[PDB]
């Protein structure tokens, strides 16, 4: 709520109803790269060890939208990370977790879909599920490189200790 | 009627403690105009007439016709709906009701006083209004003392500390074998 | 200091809206007839009568004549009479009834008991519903 | 010679002791109380029905932390009570034991939260003037006797009725203003959120976020937060990834002792040195009813009264209470506060022109001592006071008119 | 309001 | 023009609509804005929402929703919320009327700022570009419902009261006062004190919940005296409303005490003094020959005023006033005092009558309404009065 | 006043 959403430019484009703010990533997808390290997972990153916290959220933007999808992912990866042995075996449990069928929004499955949109036509059905893919992947891949450490090779217990607190008191699952 | 305006104005005020407040602000920025409407069309180009107050809890309040529109309703009592008429209506139709030769005596003497009477330009005013509204043959004069305020006391002082009058009170004795009407015929 | 005053001063109507001997009945006692002294108790019922002095006499007099009954005639003395003068009595019993003292409690509580059995809880509400001041 | 009377806090936490005319409550226990209940089924049409003396049997004070076969069951609850009995058990336990003091011929004057119900107030009063048989009793707000205790903060000769006072509790923190010695009743508002359910939170936290420590010993590992170990923040994301980027220095240890097996047990310390304090701020994380900070309740409340009051006000905030012993507290108040009420300023200049300038307004917070407790020492001002002894409810009062005497409250009048 | 009150 | 005319009161609270000559309005529906929020407390999306939502559809959504009011006392706060308002009711889905070749009744509230009624036809002329528009006080509104050419108004509802007395039609201006009592406040307090009972409660949502407990267990009483015995010695009146999520309350003395705040407005810190003592005292700063034609004709208007015994309350307060301040006890000659208040059954609505009944005959005459025409000179405004 | 104007 008070920790909302930034950096969202007027110029910014949408699909549908979600803002598609280009992230930075070498894989491939139907966006743009940015040469700041800034972009719309970092700041979810940033803001995650808040967010939870809060009880509501009010959608000034539509990136908010952006970061509360983004968060309700981050805390499946945790809740799914949390039993991990090994860098590479985090690794290959996110990507197999990004590479997936989760609720679209728009469709059954999917909580607070009543805030999110319904598309319409056929194009931009893959364009959001390109979309959501490649925002999965990128955080996949954001959160192995800080949730492990260099001793122990465990999840730290500070950042799997959130894993019971679903954002909004629900998760995906 | 200033609380009122000022309500139109959008500030608002209710209880007595802003009753004291717009007291003050109409003692420090009130004054009378010479012409109403004049002022009226150099209020429609408000950009030299405007002053600000400062409220105790800091907050500036602008005040600009409401200057010279609450003075006025003296001139006009018909503003707050009494069917009465002005002050100056009022002392003409009183120095009228006198005596002829008398008049011109009254006219040349005009001694006003009171906390209502300090506005600047008052005296102003009504000299022009009297001139008006009297004969234009012969002169009018105001006197307006800068110590209007305590006149009554001064006046009471001085009647005391007079020899004579040291003999014109009432005293306990007098008062209890006659009663309380003794005072009615005391001068009236 | 203003609603502190009543203003129930109004106009609307707030429903703005023959007494017993002694001789006879003294007669009866004595004579020991006492159906005859309880209906001459029971007649000439102050219906239509504005004064304590009645009142206390009827009951009084109705209080003594209960009083002196014993608990096996009681039957016979309800029996022996109308609808109307049961209620009649009813009436007077309760009336006599808030009389304390004298131990004038089981005799009365007795004869409502009969009168429950004969007149009815009909009597019990022509009693409670009767602006008349019997 | 006159015998001086007694002064009581009561509420929810520890609760103060002591007699009037003195400079420190000698006594300050918690409210725990044992009980010889067990488990009986039927409870609840003979709650105890202790046979013989057993229902006496029963210890009170930090001595009856240390009980293991009874219970320790609190009766209070953020001012609420529900069940009574326990309450004047132990008010007869104190008086007797502790205080020792004589009812019939003592006065007694006890304080409740401002929104205690009539019903409360009545029922107690009715059964202290029918058992203790007390001469005399007055209750009265807690606020004003925080006031009286923070004139010692400096230049107690020069007379300053006039501020507001934001007191804590075990579970509840009030917000009461002061006007020359009137408060005004509708500007009152009730936090529910207080210095318990920080802990709740604390030890909810723990309870996943480390492991080493037994059920049982729980609240005692949950303490940490009356130690050293909670400062509030500034800002919450930066000190955030302070910790997650170094991790190393910011972060304490625990070593507490354990009251079983005498084996010690220790657990770091981590992101709940400042969330706690700050959820004061905050209250959103523990209560989802009541969404709505502090400061701007305090300016809200503040700009609820007469304008010729709003601007003294300002400058006298006390700092009392144990919830706010956390450090920082003030600055953070004061600076919100100045940023808001200079915020609306602005505002209000900006729709009107004018080339002058206000004079700001001055907000300022006052630290001193007395903050754990400033309830005892209005009393004892209380006590000493010869018109407490005219303005107490008599016996006769309560004789025939009842217990209503002590119904008068600051927010009601008809 | 503007001064005095809120609206 | 299209010789057609509809009549709103953009009031605080709610707002009404309709076509002029109608009985009965046509659309009713209240000020109600709010952008989506989700609560991590309970409930999630279940059907369609958009961003920003107004009308009726808030009073059956508002759990999801941060629902707040634009306007409180007939004063401007939001510029932009009352635009977007103002374009909801003037879509196709709720008026839908043409702009261009369409006039409007509007009813600013007695003795308010008039850079609300400035900014609101500016708004009116250049936004929508109306070709003519009209403000109208609520004394003719009122009056004009049943044929009255003289009386006091007691006119309450959201905001604040007033008062508008006229003689013989011609307007009495001198003879006005405003109070900063209303319903929204009534709330408040209702709100202050079941926080009392125990219950926590926001300022979001639940302010529109006490809405329907207020208007079906909230009442006045008639002698405060005899009611606060009857509810400390007795808990008969004691009652309660089923909550949406099924939650149950207890009110049994709160629900008295609210009103009374209209009768002594000290329960919330305000000088006043009494809306009967206020009649009594506007009356007598009169003239002598209105005074008894005042009394005898007098209307209580507003939605605010249908609570269920306030006529008896006022009568029996101007009886006592009269009794004391007049006539020094003496009951007997205060028998043949008279009061008959004017209590019209569709209180609820009364505005729209007059407005309707006004357009009816003054809709064929130009030479009433400010015509686009004149906006687009300077030395304008204050067209009539 | 008594009569006429409230003084
Ligand atoms: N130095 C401290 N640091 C943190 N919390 C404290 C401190 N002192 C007291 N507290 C907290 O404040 C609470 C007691 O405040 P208090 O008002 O005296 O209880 P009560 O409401 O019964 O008077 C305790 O629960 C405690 O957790
Ligand atoms: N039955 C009622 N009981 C109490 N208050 C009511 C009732 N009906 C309406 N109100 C109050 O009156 C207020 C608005 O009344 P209303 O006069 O219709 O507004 P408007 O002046 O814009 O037409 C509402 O906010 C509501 O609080
Ligand atoms: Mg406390
Ligand atoms: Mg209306």
């Amino acid at each position: 709520p008070a920790y909302h959403s930034s950096l969202m430019d007027p110029d910014t484009k949408l699909i549908g109803n979600m803002a598609l703010l280009p992230i930075r990533s070498q894989f491939k997808g139907p966006a743009p790269r940015e040469t700041k390290d800034t972009d719309i997972v970092d700041e979810a990153i940033y803001y995650f060890k808040a967010n939870v916290f809060f009880k509501n959220y009010e959608i000034k933007n539509e990136a908010d939208r952006t970061l509360i999808y983004i968060t309700l992912y981050i805390s499946e990866c945790l809740k799914k990370l949390q039993k991990c042995n090994s860098k590479s075996q985090g690794e290959k449990e996110m990507y197999t977790l990004g590479i997936t069928n989760f609720p679209i929004p728009g469709e059954p499955g999917f909580p607070l879909n009543a805030i999110y949109a319904k598309p319409a036509n056929k194009q931009e059905d893959e364009v959001m599920r390109a979309y959501l893919q490649q925002l999965r992947q990128e955080t996949g891949l954001r959160l192995c490189e800080k949730v492990f450490d260099p001793q122990n090779d465990k999840p730290s217990k500070w950042w799997t200790c959130f894993v019971k607190r679903q954002f909004m008191n629900k998760s995906l699952s | 009627y200033l609380m009122k305006i000022l309500t139109e104005r959008g500030y608002s005020f209710v209880t007595t403690a802003e009753r004291e407040i717009v007291r003050d602000i109409k003692e420090k920025l009130c004054y009378v105009a010479l012409d109403f409407e004049n002022e009226m069309a150099t209020a429609a180009s408000s950009s030299s007439l405007e002053k600000s107050y400062e409220l105790p809890d800091g907050q500036v309040i602008t005040i600009g016709n409401e200057r010279f529109r609450c003075p006025e309703t003296l001139f006009q009592p018909s503003f707050i709906g009494m069917e009465s008429a002005g002050i100056h209506e009022t002392t003409y139709n009183s120095i009228m009701k006198c005596d002829i030769d008398i008049r011109k005596d009254l006219y040349a003497n005009n001694v006003m006083s009171g906390g209502t009477t300090m506005y600047p330009g008052i005296a102003d005013r009504m000299q022009k209004e009297i001139t008006a509204l009297a004969p234009s043959t012969m002169k009018i004069k105001i006197i307006a003392p800068p110590e209007r305020k305590y006149s009554v006391w001064i006046g009471g002082s001085i009647l005391a500390s007079l020899s004579t009058f040291q003999q014109m009170w009432i005293t306990k004795q007098e008062y209890d074998e006659a009663g309380p009407s003794i005072v009615h015929r005391k001068c009236f | 200091r203003f609603r502190k005053v009543d203003v129930g001063e109004y106009d609307e109507n707030k429903f703005v809206d023959a007494g017993p001997d002694e001789g006879e009945v003294d007669s009866c006692l004595r004579q020991g007839n006492m159906t005859a002294a309880l209906q001459a108790a029971l007649k000439n019922p102050p219906i239509n009568t504005k004064s304590q002095a009645v009142k206390d006499r009827a009951g009084s007099i109705v209080l003594k004549v209960l009083i002196s009954f014993k608990a096996n005639d009681i039957e016979k003395a309800v029996q022996s009479l109308d609808k109307n003068g049961v209620d009649l009595l009813m009436k007077y019993i309760y009336k006599g009834f808030e009389s304390p003292s004298d131990n004038s409690s089981a005799v009365l509580l007795q004869w409502h008991e009969k009168a429950l059995a004969a007149g009815g809880v009909g009597s019990i509400v022509r009693v409670l519903t009767a602006r008349k001041t019997v | 010679g006159r015998l001086p009377a007694c002064v009581v806090d009561c509420g929810t936490g520890y609760t103060k002791l002591g007699y009037a005319g003195n400079t420190e409550p000698q006594f300050i226990i918690p409210s725990c109380i044992a009980i010889k209940e067990s488990a009986k089924v039927g409870d609840q049409a003979q709650r105890r029905v202790m046979k013989g003396v057993d229902d006496l049997d029963f210890f009170i004070g930090d001595e009856a932390i240390e009980k293991p076969t009874y219970a320790t069951k609190w009766p209070i609850r953020h001012g609420i009570v529900e069940d009574w009995d326990l309450m004047e058990r132990f008010m007869e336990q104190v008086i007797f034991k502790y205080l020792r003091a004589e009812p019939e011929d003592h006065y007694f004057l006890l304080t409740e939260p401002p929104l205690n119900t009539p019903e409360n107030r009545e029922y107690t009063a009715e059964i202290m003037f029918e058992s203790f048989n007390v001469p005399g009793l007055y209750i009265a707000v807690q606020a004003v006797l925080a006031l009286a205790a923070s004139w010692t903060s400096r230049q107690v000769g020069e007379r300053t009725l006039t501020g507001t006072v934001i007191d804590s509790g075990d579970g509840v923190t009030h917000v009461i203003p002061v006007a020359e010695g009137y408060v005004i009743g509708s500007c009152i508002k009730h936090i529910p959120i207080a210095g318990r359910d920080i802990t709740y939170f604390i030890q909810q936290l723990l309870r996943d976020r480390e492991v080493g420590i037994p059920p049982e010993q729980s609240l005692e590992t949950a303490k940490a937060v009356k130690e050293r170990y909670s400062y509030v923040c500034p800002d919450l994301v930066k000190e955030f990834n302070k910790y997650d980027t170094d991790g190393s220095k910011w972060i304490k240890q625990y070593t507490g002792i354990n009251a079983i097996s005498k084996k010690e047990f220790s657990i770091d310390v981590g992101y709940e040195r400042f969330l706690g304090p700050e959820i004061f701020f905050h209250p959103e994380f523990a209560n989802p009813d009541f969404t709505q900070p502090i400061s701007e309740v305090v300016d809200e409340v503040i700009q609820n009264c007469p304008i010729d009051v709003r601007r003294p006000l300002y400058k006298n905030i006390v700092l009392s209470g144990g919830s706010t012993m956390f450090r920082d507290f003030g600055r953070r108040l004061q600076r919100d506060l100045k940023r808001t009420v200079d915020a609306r300023l602005k505002l209000s200049e900006e729709l009107s022109g004018g080339r002058l300038k206000p004079k700001p307004i001055d907000v300022q917070v006052i630290t001193h001592h007395m903050q754990r407790y400033a309830v005892w020492f209005g009393g004892s001002m209380l006590a000493s006071t010869p018109e407490f002894y005219q303005v107490c409810h008599t016996k006769k009062d309560y004789e025939e008119i009842g217990p209503s005497i002590c119904r008068h409250n600051p927010v009601f009048g008809v | 309001w503007x001064a005095x009150c809120p609206a | 023009q299209g010789r057609k005319v509809v009549v709103c009161d953009n009031g605080t609270g709610f707002v009404k609509c309709g076509y002029a000559g109608s009985n009965f309005p046509e659309h009713i529906f209240p000020a109600l804005v709010g952008r989506p929020i989700i609560r991590s407390t309970t409930k999630v999306g279940n059907i369609e929402i958009k961003d920003l939502m107004v009308g009726d559809e808030a009073s059956e959504l508002r759990s999801m929703l941060e629902v707040n009011y634009p306007m409180e006392n007939g004063i401007v706060r939001n510029w932009d919320d009352m635009k977007h308002l103002w374009d909801y009711t003037f879509g196709p889905e709720k008026l839908n009327i043409d702009t261009r070749n369409c006039k409007i009744l509007l009813t600013e509230p007695p003795m308010n700022p008039t850079k609300n009624r400035e900014k609101i036809v500016e708004v009116m002329f250049e936004t929508y570009q109306f070709s003519g528009v009209y403000v109208a006080i609520q004394a003719v509104l009122t009056l004009y419902a049943q044929g009255l050419l003289t009386g006091v108004v007691v006119d309450s509802g959201d905001g604040v009261t007033h008062i508008c007395p006229v003689y013989e039609g011609f307007s009495l201006p001198h003879l006005t006062r405003r109070l900063d009592i209303a319903g929204r406040d009534i709330t408040r307090y209702l709100i202050k004190l079941l926080l009392l009972r125990g219950y926590a409660f926001n300022h979001s949502a639940d302010f529109e919940t006490v809405r329907m407990i207020k208007e079906k267990l909230c009442y006045v009483g008639y002698n405060i005296e005899q009611e606060q015995k009857l509810a400390l010695e007795t808990t008969v009146l004691v009652e309660s409303y089923t909550l949406p999520d099924g939650r149950i309350i207890k009110v049994g003395g709160e629900r008295f005490e609210a009103p009374e705040a209209l009768f002594q407005p000290h329960l919330i810190n305000v000088e006043g003094v009494g809306v009967a003592e206020l009649l009594f005292n506007t009356i007598q700063a009169a003239d002598i020959d209105t005074r008894s034609e005042f009394y005898k004709h007098i209307v209580l208007s507003g939605g605010s005023t249908m609570y269920p015994g306030l006529p008896s309350r006022l009568e029996r307060e101007l009886k006592q006033l009269y009794l004391e301040r007049v006539l020094k006890g003496d009951v007997e000659k205060l028998s043949k005092f008279k009061i008959r208040i004017e209590d019209p059954p569709r209180r609820k609505h009364m505005v729209f009558l007059g407005g309707a009944v006004l357009a009816d005959i003054m809709k064929d005459k130009d030479n009433f309404w400010m015509t686009r025409q004149e906006y687009q000179e300077k030395g304008v405004r204050v067209l009539e009065k």
